[PDB]
């Protein structure tokens, strides 16, 4: 579409890492997860 | 799509000769007699050939 | 900005609209064909059909699916769950008529031509590996596999045998049994209600029925344990909680905004999550701890998600885990589960402030319950859920059978019998 | 009648006498090379052995027997449909770049 | 600045770029051998057939 | 509505201010949430080397206590309302905002006006915070695009403050201090220069009456911007252990109040962008991304444009295998060129509509309408309503693109940061050469 | 051809129109140099010295 995504899709390549809480904190899960797929978009998963 | 400097059987060869070949970065004045020497030969054929058109 | 239009046809079809006169138009398509509805021999199948649209229908070409809707900047989104699957048509009120035939031809008239099936076999690794970058992906698939025995227990994703083998005849089994019409609710945002019955009457005359008759997930109960030497280890640990829309399952929301559901203030402490409070007293490492509530039609899953170092994995799973408990004793106060209807109604109000989550919402109601419910009934429901109704929630977590699913280096996390 | 010229033009082309059928001897450029490759697997290995017989055959100079000959009404047109889907998409293309 | 001008209105596009350097180089061609040759026949000022040829 | 009466329907942002010269502003709905926030004009490149990431210092002690709510105070009584406290902080702007019941912005007001105006910026704080902050840097040297960005402005706007990262180096945060935090809080947040937006369920009128309730204090009716200059220029970091390498592309682009921005924007989305989990690949109308995912060139590719004030960054960011950033590089200068010199009528329409629905839909919920209103009236000084957007959306053609895209990238010298295994990353004079078309 | 007309490629023939006829003058004005065409030459006012 025509806004491009929060986050573009590299596979192969190493995202990010967390070193902190802070970072940490959001990151653990609390609902099931749906994935998301488009034409013109990126694909996400959502937790 | 391609680059055809790049795809095309002769301008491969053609750019992988003079284009896009990996040169060192440091070589000398001295380096250049090489093409100097490509280029003597070519002016010897030109002009022996336009003598050879009267000799 | 006029009221939602809620009608079901004879068909079982069920339409709703809401005309709200935002210049863009959403058009949802939302239907009861997760992987859920999968069995052993077609696993992956409905994810190869999540990747599958944009390929060819018998009213449009792949290239004319892609071109006709960037033309008009259009959007076509497909998001699933282990439930539902929602194809999602979204652009400009002007362009809704391209999008919907679009959207009716990739749903009631896929081709599933044999050479682009077998060119879309590489996106369900390319998919699923962008997926799995995220270690929680690949701990949730387990924790279904782990806690159900059928159903539930299929991943949204496709195995890795799987890949390269799920065929035309599968796809073509799965739409004609599972895309039907007593299964699907057509909902819009921005059109009028006529518009979409006539859309619906275009197309979406497959069976008017039920489909195939999917079987009740089964508590299983298990444990998956994946070491992989990540730095951190993630793990869940949830037991059966309660179906979606019932007394329990509210009960079971308050539960997981009593015990903390994700951070409210950015960078901050979790003041008020009270697992986060019991794991902050006595682990000084980096971590993160929420409580995990996944509820569907014929079951749900209630417990806690942990994310800690390798080393003091244990220690976070135990203090989180003894919180709980602790809830389960009867130690609940007036006021925390006054702060986490608070957070449950904000949370719930905020979540359809988007057209995506409006539609997303209204979708999900239509499909699971067949009717719509305004949001001020959703939050006298809230409301009415007392403090022994968490109290329950809590002891059925506590004395219910536990299923788990670790990744990481997990020398250091227990198993669900220690 | 049209049919009498056309099963004389048929045995006259004599691609019978060498076993192949009609589609076997289209020329190959990007159109048939993309209908080719969508053939089902059982017709794609038909198709590579006819075409190998036939070119051992051409190597010896050689014909089959007249049984073993393709008969006019058994040449079945395998590859048309996949080439005219392929063509279809082609001049779409072509419209839309227009 | 000159340079600016000449840029934006002469060498921005190559088909015009080259169409500045081909009627340069008619016009070089001209001022240079002029030039060129008066310089050659003051140094041999009355020594060339051109300058004496007047007498025969 | 038929689109045109619904832009004509969009609900009118209102704007006040206050004697301090706070600017209040709000677009309301009748959903029962809201959005209420403070946008600063404060950012990197207002820090110079020496102060450079005490802002993001600052966001983050933001909600670490006020002289009314110490410590965790503040955020229990944002958790227990529902609310979500957000903040964030660029070259630029900064911004504190609360999602909230639209029954709670008088507190939430009260919350942010607190926030911004009594900060404890406490030592004991400021020292956890360092070590925070410095984890931080090393999660932020993880992610490939953020650390090739970071390099785009480096290079693209060496000696500036520009290019200045936002969070400053390691031994500036090291070194701030605690009145080095309250100098920059006393020099940059000032009522001049902060609007107080809300988007949602909220009364402007209402929302007056707290902002003279809550910021009236704040200073009323000095160093601020100069202007950055552009340099073409490279920063490769080659790392042949990095799985992917990222190259980003810009040349100089307009500022924010420039109208060029709109046909560039148009232009942007005419190359497009890509991922390879895209449904359409080889049948996408944009070239590159069809080439893309035709011969699997690249993981992905983002046009951008980045405004500040005066300049910009007008590019293209990739990501792609070592033996394919030559190939990524061609077929995107070609792509540009071919847009400065044969626009075409149907791909500028095609285009346009990309423009409309991104700015549509980015407009979705009271949160980006929130940002939308903070940052437009920093940036513009005045909320651009949608329907002008479409007006000027309206009169772009291929004419229009061509003329603009001549004007900012035919034959300029581009900024390019390369990070990973960049070898085959073409040198800057080929780059640079391929800039310009000989044919043309 | 078929595959080509149409607004597009007319749209393109104009875009490239100028170029097209700015390449013509410069191998026009260049073929007129090295070959010394007087039959142009003529007329260029200070060129027509050198003959
Ligand atoms: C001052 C004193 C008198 C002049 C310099 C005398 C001398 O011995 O200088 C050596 C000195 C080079 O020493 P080097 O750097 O060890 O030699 C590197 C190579 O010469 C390669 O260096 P380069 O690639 O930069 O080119 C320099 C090279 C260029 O050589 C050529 O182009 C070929 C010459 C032969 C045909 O010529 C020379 O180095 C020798 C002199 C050639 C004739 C003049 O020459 C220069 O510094 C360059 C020329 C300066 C001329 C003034
Ligand atoms: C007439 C003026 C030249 C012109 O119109 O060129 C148009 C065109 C290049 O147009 P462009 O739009 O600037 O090139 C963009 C392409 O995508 C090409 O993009 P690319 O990245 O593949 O190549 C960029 C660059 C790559 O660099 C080269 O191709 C190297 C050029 C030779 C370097 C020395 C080699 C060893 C001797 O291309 C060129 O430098 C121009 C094309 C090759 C001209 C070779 C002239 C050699 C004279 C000896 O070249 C030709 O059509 C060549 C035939 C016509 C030449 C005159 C007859
Ligand atoms: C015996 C063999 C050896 C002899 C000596 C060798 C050394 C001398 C010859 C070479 C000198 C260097 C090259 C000079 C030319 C050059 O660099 O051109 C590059 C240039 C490119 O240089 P550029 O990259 O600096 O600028 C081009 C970019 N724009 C357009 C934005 C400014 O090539 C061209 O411009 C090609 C198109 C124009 C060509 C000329 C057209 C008119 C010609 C006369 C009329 C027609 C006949
Ligand atoms: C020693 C030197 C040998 C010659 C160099 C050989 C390689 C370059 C020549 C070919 C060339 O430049 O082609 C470029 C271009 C074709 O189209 P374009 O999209 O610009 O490029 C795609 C393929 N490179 O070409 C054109 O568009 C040509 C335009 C007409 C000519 C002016
Ligand atoms: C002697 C001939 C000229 C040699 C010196 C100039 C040179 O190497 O290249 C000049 C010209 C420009 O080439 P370049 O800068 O690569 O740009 C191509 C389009 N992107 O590249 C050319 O090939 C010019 C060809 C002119 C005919
Ligand atoms: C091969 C290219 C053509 C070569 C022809 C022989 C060269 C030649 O004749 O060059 C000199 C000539 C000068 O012009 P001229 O023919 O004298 O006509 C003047 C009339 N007032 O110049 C010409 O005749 C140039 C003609 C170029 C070819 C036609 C275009
Ligand atoms: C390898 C390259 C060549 C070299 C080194 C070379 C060398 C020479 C030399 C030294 C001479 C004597 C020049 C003098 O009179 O003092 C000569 C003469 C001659 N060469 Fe070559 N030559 C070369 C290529 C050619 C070619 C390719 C041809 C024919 C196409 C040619 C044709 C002639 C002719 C006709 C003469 C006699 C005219 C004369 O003496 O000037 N040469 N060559």
């Amino acid at each position: 579409a025509a806004l491009p995504a929060t986050s573009e899709s590299p596979v192969l390549d190493a995202k990010r890492s967390f070193l902190c809480r802070e970072s940490l904190s959001g990151q653990a899960a609390g609902r099931p997860l749906v994935a998301s797929v488009g034409l013109n978009v990126p694909a996400s998963v959502r937790y | 799509m391609t680059n055809i400097r790049k795809s095309h059987p002769l301008m491969k060869i053609i750019n992988n000769a003079f284009i896009d070949l990996p040169a060192p970065s440091n070589i000398s004045s001295w380096w250049n007699f090489g093409s100097l020497l490509g280029i003597c030969l070519i002016l010897q054929i030109l002009t022996g050939l336009f003598l050879a058109m009267h000799y | 900005p006029q009221d939602l239009e809620f009608t079901r046809l004879p068909n079982g079809l069920v339409i709703a609209s809401l005309e709200n006169y935002a210049p863009a138009s959403r058009i949802g398509l939302f239907i009861k064909a997760g992987s859920r509805y999968e069995d052993s021999n077609n696993l992956g199948t409905s994810h190869l059909l999540r990747l599958a649209s944009s390929l060819t229908t018998k009213g449009a070409s792949s290239f004319k699916i892609t071109r006709g809707i960037e033309a008009v900047g259009g959007k076509l989104s497909v998001t699933s769950t282990r439930e539902s699957m929602a194809y999602t048509v979204e652009c400009l009120r002007d362009d809704i008529e391209i999008l919907m035939e679009f959207l009716l031809n990739v749903t009631a008239a896929p081709e599933f031509r044999r050479w682009e099936v077998a060119a879309l076999q590489s996106q369900l690794r390319i998919d699923k590996a962008v997926a799995f970058q995220n270690p929680q992906a690949q701990v949730l698939e387990n924790l279904h596999a782990a806690a159900y025995r059928n159903a539930l227990a299929n991943s949204l994703y496709c195995p890795d045998y799987r890949i390269g083998k799920v065929t035309p005849d599968q796809l073509h089994y799965y739409v004609q049994n599972h895309f039907t019409s007593a299964r699907m609710a057509l909902i819009g945002l921005g059109v009028s209600h006529p518009v979409l019955k006539q859309v619906a009457e275009r197309f979406l005359n497959m069976r008017g029925g039920l489909g195939l008759s999917g079987a009740k997930a089964k508590y299983r109960g298990g444990e998956i344990r994946d070491q992989n030497g990540d730095s951190l280890v993630h793990a869940a640990l949830v037991a059966e909680s309660a179906a979606t829309g019932s007394a329990e399952a509210n009960a079971f929301s308050v539960l997981q905004h009593v015990l903390g559901a994700g951070p409210h203030v950015k960078r901050g402490s979790n003041a008020t999550s009270s697992l986060y409070q019991a794991v902050a007293k006595g682990v000084h490492q980096p971590f993160d701890v929420s409580a995990f509530n996944a509820s569907y039609s014929d079951s749900g899953l209630f417990g806690i998600y942990t994310i800690s170092q390798a080393a003091s994995a244990g220690d976070v799973i135990k203090s989180a885990y003894d919180q709980v408990k602790t809830i389960a004793q009867g130690n609940l106060s007036n006021t925390d589960v006054q702060a986490a209807k608070n957070k449950l109604k904000a949370g719930y109000l905020m979540s359809v402030e988007s057209s995506e989550g409006f539609l997303d919402e209204v979708g999900s109601q239509a499909l699971v319950a067949g009717s719509y419910v305004q949001p001020s009934t959703v939050l006298q429901q809230i409301d009415s859920v007392a403090d022994a109704d968490v109290i329950n929630a809590a002891k059925k977590f506590v004395s219910g059978r536990k299923s788990m699913a670790a990744s990481g280096n997990l020398g250091h996390t227990p198993f669900v019998d220690e | 009648w049209l049919e009498g010229i056309r099963k004389w033009y048929y045995n006259a082309a004599g691609f019978n006498k060498l076993g192949l059928m009609r589609d076997d001897t289209i020329y190959e450029d990007d159109d048939v090379k993309e209908a080719i490759r969508r053939l089902p697997e059982n017709l794609y290995n038909d198709r590579v052995f006819r075409i190998k017989r036939a070119l051992d055959l051409t190597m010896r100079q050689q014909i089959l027997p007249k049984e073993q000959w393709t008969k006019y009404e058994e040449d079945k047109f395998y590859l048309e449909p996949y080439l005219k889907e392929v063509i279809r998409e082609r001049k779409e293309r072509e419209e839309w770049a227009k | 600045t000159l340079t600016a001008r000449l840029y934006s209105l002469l060498f921005r596009r190559t088909s015009t770029f080259a169409l500045t350097i081909a009627v340069g180089a008619l016009f070089f061609e001209r001022a240079f051998d002029q030039g060129a040759d008066a310089i050659y026949e003051h140094i041999n000022q009355g020594k060339l057939w051109k300058h004496i040829k007047h007498k025969y | 509505a038929t689109y045109a009466q619904a832009l004509q329907s969009v609900p009118e942002t209102q704007v006040s201010q206050l004697d301090n010269g706070l600017r209040v502003a709000s677009e309301q709905s009748s959903q029962p949430t809201c959005t209420v926030g403070v946008w600063i004009d404060a950012g990197s490149r207002y820090e110079n080397e020496k102060n450079n990431g005490a802002g993001y210092f600052v966001e983050h002690l933001a909600f670490k206590g006020t002289k009314n709510r110490p410590g965790s105070a503040l955020e229990k009584e944002v958790e227990s309302m529902g609310a979500h406290l957000n903040a964030y902080s660029t070259r630029e702007h900064t911004a504190y905002y609360i999602k909230a019941l639209s029954k709670d912005l008088p507190k939430a007001v009260e919350l942010l006006a607190d926030i911004v105006q009594n900060c404890s910026l406490e030592d004991s704080q400021i020292e956890k915070e360092r070590d925070v902050i410095l984890q931080e840097l090393q999660e932020n040297d993880s992610s490939m695009r953020d650390v090739v960005f970071d390099y785009l402005h480096a290079t693209a706007f060496q000696g500036t403050p520009l290019a200045q990262s936002v969070e400053g180096p390691s031994e500036n945060v090291r070194k701030l201090s605690r009145a080095d935090l309250t100098e920059y809080v006393s020099q940059h947040y000032k009522a001049p220069r902060m609007v107080l937006a809300a988007a949602g369920g909220v009364e402007h009128r209402q929302l007056l009456d707290l902002a003279q309730k809550h910021f009236s204090s704040l200073s009323g009716t000095v160093p601020a911007f100069t202007p950055c200059r552009f340099t073409g220029s490279e920063i490769r970091h080659r790392d042949d252990a990095l799985p992917l390498a990222h190259v980003a592309i810009a040349v100089e682009g307009p500022g924010w109040a420039n109208p060029d921005n709109v046909p560039l924007q148009v232009a942007n989305a005419i190359i497009g962008h890509y991922d390879s989990t895209y449904g359409g690949g080889t049948h996408m109308s944009s070239t590159l991304a069809s080439v893309a995912a035709t011969r699997k060139l690249c993981q992905s590719f983002q046009t951008f444009n980045i405004c500040y004030a005066e300049t910009g960054l007008l590019g293209a960011h990739f990501v792609c295998d070592n033996m394919s950033i030559d190939d990524m590089m061609f077929f995107l200068q070609g792509q540009w060129m071919r847009l400065c010199t044969s626009a075409t009528e149907s791909e500028v329409v095609r285009g346009k509509n990309i423009l409309r629905n991104a700015l549509v839909s980015h407009l979705d919920g009271t949160t980006p309408v929130c940002e939308d209103i903070g940052r437009s009236l920093l940036t513009y000084g005045r909320r651009i309503p949608l329907a002008e957007w479409e007006s000027r959306i309206a009169e772009v053609d291929a004419s229009v693109v061509r003329e603009v895209c001549s004007k900012y990238f035919y034959d300029q010298c581009p900024a390019v940061a390369g990070l990973g295994p960049i070898e085959q990353l073409p040198d800057y004079n080929r780059i640079r050469s391929g800039m310009f078309w000989l044919r043309f | 051809l078929s595959r080509f007309l149409g607004p597009r490629y007319r749209e393109l023939a104009r875009n490239w129109i100028p170029t097209a006829s700015m390449w013509g003058a410069v191998g026009a004005v260049g073929l007129v140099w090295a070959t010394d065409w007087r039959l142009i030459l003529d007329w260029v006012p200070y060129i027509n010295g050198k003959f």
